[PDB]
């Protein structure tokens, strides 16, 4: 049929924005016009979120291990073609997003339950990841026609590492926890970097009815971000639509600053060898 | 229009201003002399650009990324190009961590604590440290006392760093934090104290001048009586001569609902208590550090003295059946059919001074409803007092 890209985003756009909205009016619907069973809830679901007792240990650990296996599920599904159809009982991948996207969806809403204040919670880094990830598998179900656009986003997920470390007890020690921060920020800002890449460039930017494509596939991506952060340069691949160049331009104009000043602390702390140690 | 006041903020708007600025201009002229040809070549030479390829090319050539799509192809572009080099390679690489540093300074523990009907929350303030914050922490929520329901409030005025981020992360049920000060009568609003229960102060034991650290926690309890009078405050003190004058503040109660915990003194005074009989410092020592009992099965000393160490000194009321009877009389009947052992009774006169007796004699005998000092393993077992009838 004829191209269905616009809504896909739009149910996702509807959930974040509208979300804002209640939240304001909720704290503005008073009258003024301006131990109760509720908060044993909360106290619940705030042990269940962190390394409290076993059935929450294990629950942190599959959010461990289940957003590596969606992170690996985008790798697979970056060669199909931008835009077309897979049948929802027949075939088993876009079940095991599924089975990923509900599995996150009651992840997230536990957290929502243990949350002091609502508002700031709402727009936090890990969430507008849930908010952009998780209505299009559900929208496509729908429609049994998928797309590929704002699934990098999925990649972000990494971030969470250090926290669903530490509740664990398995990290304390200053340098440790520098070195994993670091490493986590590092390798998320470069994939998702090479994911928005990669949506923009392979499909047409709309402004001449979608007819300057420049084929790509995720791997040169990731080469023409490193070859750019670092300074190198080379003529190997260069992006040839606006919105590409624009948005090189602006990751140039801040994170070049990252890859200049992370990298000299990772190698510094790994490498801090006792070489006369021993007995 | 007295619109920037602060220091931090003109140096950024100065910065960004600056730099935007002599970017388009660099762009503009790249355009100019590009589109046009050149005078000495009767202009024939001209490559098609606009002003888009321009400013993609400039910010492409300052940030030193380079790149083989476009590049100024006349003999005047070349010469701006290697004269604007030694300017701008400087200019961005100075300027553009400086406006990145500025900019996301931002405090990330401000906020506010909320109260929930039903419970209780505390407040501590003083030296926060690793050390003093795991004892604390440890004593205060083992799982031996009796079934604890409250929360624990910290403030301070230096972030804490990544190592006690742990511990403060790792009872993500049961601490919260909140950057402040507690001599500005703003944050000590912030925290809730006007529907708190108490408010601990943990002192620098290891300083270098003692003077100086109870003097500052002196004016710390003045601050705080300050905001609140009918607050509880409980806090620690380096020497006996100083501790007169937290006396003096106009609302400490002695009597009621107040107190004041010394070292020096307790310290000499666990010694001095000693030394009319050996050992006594460790005995009491250990009565106030919660322990669990061990299994050692090797015939050393260690397992018949961790035999002992678990134990731990509780109070409860008393039943009311055991009023008409005899001290000594009811301690034989307290160990014989309780496995269990008291020490003191808490006050018995009916007059409005409370005094403390230890190990009363043969001439009293109970009141209803006394109050009395117990030690065993666990609070649970000491709530066996509440009645004993018709029981074997
Ligand atoms: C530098 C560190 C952070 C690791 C970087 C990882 C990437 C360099 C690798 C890891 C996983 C790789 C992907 C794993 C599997 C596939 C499927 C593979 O085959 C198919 O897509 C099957 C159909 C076809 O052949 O077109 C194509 C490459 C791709 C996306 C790979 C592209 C390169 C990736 C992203
Ligand atoms: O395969 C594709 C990809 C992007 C578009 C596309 O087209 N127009 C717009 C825009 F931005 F103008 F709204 C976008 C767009 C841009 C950025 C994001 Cl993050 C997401 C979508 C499209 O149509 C088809
Ligand atoms: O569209 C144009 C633009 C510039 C010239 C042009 O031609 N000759 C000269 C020069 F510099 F030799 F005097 C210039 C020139 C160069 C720099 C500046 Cl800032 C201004 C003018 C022209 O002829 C036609
Ligand atoms: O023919 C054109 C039209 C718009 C721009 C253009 O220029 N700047 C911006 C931006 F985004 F920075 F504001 C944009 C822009 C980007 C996306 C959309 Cl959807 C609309 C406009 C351009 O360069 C050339
Ligand atoms: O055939 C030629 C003639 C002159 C130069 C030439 O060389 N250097 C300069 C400079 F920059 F020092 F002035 C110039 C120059 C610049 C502007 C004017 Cl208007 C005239 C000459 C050249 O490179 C090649
Ligand atoms: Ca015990
Ligand atoms: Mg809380």
């Amino acid at each position: 049929g004829q191209r269905m890209w616009w809504a896909f985003l739009a149910s996702s756009m509807v959930t974040f924005f509208g979300g804002l909205f209640i939240i304001l009016l909720w704290r503005t619907l008073k009258y003024l016009w301006t131990v109760g069973w509720m908060t044993s809830v909360k106290d619940w679901a705030g042990v269940m979120i962190s390394a409290q007792t076993l059935t929450g240990r294990v629950l942190v650990v599959l959010v461990f291990a289940l957003s590596i296996g969606a992170l690996v599920i985008y790798f697979i599904d970056s060669s199909n073609p931008i835009e077309s159809c897979q049948n929802f009982y027949k075939d088993f991948t876009l079940q095991i997003d599924m089975a990923f996207n509900v599995f996150f969806l009651l992840y997230f809403g536990l957290r929502f339950i243990a949350a002091n204040d609502k508002l700031w919670f709402w727009l936090e880094v890990n969430s507008v990841v849930d908010f952009f990830t998780v209505p299009p598998v559900f929208v496509s179900v729908y429609l049994n026609r998928s797309w590929l656009g704002l699934r990098f986003l999925r990649a972000l997920r990494l971030i969470q590492f250090s926290e669903i470390l530490q509740f664990l007890n398995i990290l304390k020690t200053s340098n440790s926890i520098k070195l994993v921060n670091l490493l986590s920020i590092f390798i998320s800002t470069w994939l998702t970097a090479a994911g928005f890449i990669h949506l923009v460039e392979n499909s047409g930017d709309p402004w001449e009815n979608f007819q300057n494509n420049q084929a790509l596939t995720y791997w040169e991506c990731v080469y023409l971000l490193m070859v750019t952060m670092s300074t190198v340069g080379y003529g190997d691949v260069y992006a040839k639509t606006t919105l590409g160049r624009l948005f090189m331009v602006f990751f140039i104009l801040g994170g070049l600053a990252m890859f200049a000043s992370y990298v000299p602390e990772i190698i510094e702390l790994i490498g801090n060898r006792k070489k006369y140690g021993g007995s | 229009l007295n619109i920037l006041k602060t220091s931090n903020s003109i140096k950024l708007v100065n910065l960004l201003s600056i730099f935007i600025s002599t970017w388009l201009t660099a762009a503009g002229f790249i355009h100019l002399v590009e589109n046009s040809g050149d005078p000495w070549e009767n202009f024939q030479n001209n490559q098609a650009l606009t002003y888009w390829e321009c400013v993609y090319l400039l910010m492409v050539t300052m940030s030193t990324v380079g790149y083989g799509d476009v590049y100024a192809k006349t003999t005047l572009g070349r010469l701006f190009m290697v004269f604007f080099i030694l300017g701008g390679l400087a200019m961005f690489a100075s300027y553009v961590p400086e406006i990145i540093e500025l900019i996301g300074n931002r405090k990330k523990y401000g906020g506010s604590y909320s109260a929930v009907s039903g419970r209780k929350h505390i407040v501590v303030c003083g030296h926060i440290t690793l050390e003093s914050v795991s004892n604390f922490l440890k004593d205060f929520l083992h799982k031996d006392r009796d079934d604890v329901n409250v929360e624990i409030v910290f403030l301070h005025n230096i972030s804490p760093n990544l190592e006690l981020e742990a511990l403060f992360k790792r009872h993500f049920t049961q601490v919260e934090f909140y950057q402040g000060s507690v001599l500005n009568p703003h944050d000590l609003a912030r925290v809730k104290i006007e529907s708190a229960d108490a408010c601990l102060i943990l002192a620098n034991k290891y300083c270098a001048d003692p003077d100086a650290e109870d003097a500052s926690n002196i004016m710390r309890v003045i601050s705080i009586k300050n905001y609140h009078p009918k607050i509880r405050i409980i806090t620690q003190m380096l020497q006996y001569h100083n501790k007169a004058h937290l006396l003096n503040i106009p609302s400490w109660n002695w009597k009621e609902g107040d107190d004041a915990i010394c070292l020096a003194e307790l310290k000499l005074g666990f010694i001095a208590q000693s030394c009319l009989a050996q050992g006594l410092s460790t005995m009491l020592a250990n009565l106030f550090s919660m322990r669990s009992f061990i299994k050692i099965e090797e015939d050393t000393w260690q397992k018949y003295y961790l035999e002992g160490v678990s134990n731990e000194m509780y109070t409860e009321y008393l039943s009311s059946a055991f009023v008409g009877l005899s001290f000594p009389t009811v301690c034989e009947l307290c160990f014989v059919k309780l496995k269990l052992l008291m020490i003191a009774i808490e006050y018995k006169s009916a007059n409005r001074e409370s005094r403390i007796l230890i190990n009363p004699g043969n001439h009293l005998k109970i009141q209803e409803g006394t109050l009395g000092f117990f030690i065993a393993s666990d609070a649970k077992e000491v709530k066996r007092a509440f009645f004993y009838c018709k029981a074997c």
